[PDB]
């Protein structure tokens, strides 16, 4: 009665805060909102797949794999093709994350068949780039970042994003396009595929200067960066990585200002410029000191010791070593 | 490597 409409305002301030950055209140909204309870169970369905994303946002997969299960059995109670689409998706996405590759696959499998026998393109595209993601992260997962299952999966990935690409373009949508150039570009980086790694990562990049997504921009730089590495064009990955580390300051990232900084630190180690680790990895250590991952600070110091065993220092190299010999 | 989000379903809410 009075509170199949309160539900609903509940609904709303919940989801408003959720666009705006606040999914802690908006959940809080979203659970307001189901004490009070409506009688729509389309309604009721929308807020568990909103709890779910809000959930799933805020990294409790546990309960957002409760959430979506939820409004999915609702909308096979309610026989909502299209909900049971979409809670099939989300399942999906979040099983994944939880490491349940294989139920992963066969849900994002029923969103993509529903979503094809409705003829709804835009479900058929987000149900391609779920899968992607799922064959990607099982392969990804296997072993040290041999088996036939991980090519198999990464081989998997590779076709269901081209598939994804193709649609989204034809769609317009460059943000999914830049999104599918990324997951694409690491899928071939992973299969040892750097010449089709960079031609995927270069698409990444123009799309994130277009959309002005700093982020991105510099995700593809490193991304560049690592497969210039395994292309042995260890000076074109130094260049991309520099450029990594720029827009780290501008970010105000001190994180990623570190891992740029060790990485061209590592870079130049095999082009013989040890001062260019050393003053790296010495920023290196000095970010890791401020956020307490000193432990790379001994990987700076055990490279920083072989940059100058192999470059003289060797009274600085073993103090490196005492404190690498600290963990 | 750094990958990209992964992008759920929104079903909004009915009126």
């Amino acid at each position: 009665g009075p509170g199949s409409a309160s539900c609903l305002e509940l609904a709303l301030e919940g989801e408003r805060l959720c666009k705006s950055g606040d999914c802690r209140a908006g959940v809080s909204f979203f659970e307001a909102a189901v004490q009070v309870g409506t009688e729509d169970l389309k309604t009721l369905s929308a807020i568990y797949s909103q709890l779910g994303n809000a959930y799933f946002y805020l990294h409790d997969y546990a309960k957002a794999l409760e959430y979506h299960h939820h409004d999915l059995t609702l909308a096979r109670t309610i026989g909502d093709q299209l909900g049971e689409a979409k809670a099939s998706g989300n399942l999906g996405n979040t099983l994944k994350v939880l490491g349940n590759f294989d139920e992963a696959i066969v849900c994002c499998q029923r969103h993509l068949d529903i979503s094809r026998e409705l003829n709804d393109k835009v479900g058929e595209a987000r149900a391609l780039y779920n899968l992607g993601n799922v064959y990607h992260a099982k392969g990804k997962s296997f072993g040290c970042p041999f088996p036939e299952d991980v090519r198999n999966a990464l081989q998997a990935a590779v076709d269901l994003y081209e598939e994804n690409l193709s649609l989204v373009t034809a769609l317009g949508d460059r943000a999914a396009q830049g999104r599918a150039f990324g997951n694409l570009g690491n899928t071939h980086y992973l299969l040892g595929n750097f010449r089709d790694a960079v031609i995927a990562h270069e698409q990444r990049l123009l799309i994130a200067k277009e959309f002005g997504d700093k982020a991105a921009e510099r995700r593809a730089y490193s991304n560049l960066g690592n497969a210039y590495i395994f292309l042995g064009e260890f000076e074109t990955a130094s260049e991309y990585y520099k450029k990594t580390l720029l827009l780290a300051r501008q970010l105000k990232d001190r994180a990623v200002e570190a891992q740029s900084c060790y990485s061209l630190g590592n870079t130049y180690t095999l082009l013989q410029d040890y001062e260019k680790a050393i003053d790296y990895h010495l920023k290196h250590l000095a970010i890791a000191q401020e956020l307490k991952d000193r432990i790379g600070e001994g990987r700076a110091c055990w490279s920083l010791g072989n940059a100058y065993t192999a470059l003289g220092n060797h009274d600085q190299a073993m103090h490196f070593a005492e404190k690498h010999l600290e963990i | 490597p750094d990958s990209e989000p992964d992008v759920n379903e929104v079903r909004a809410l009915p009126q």
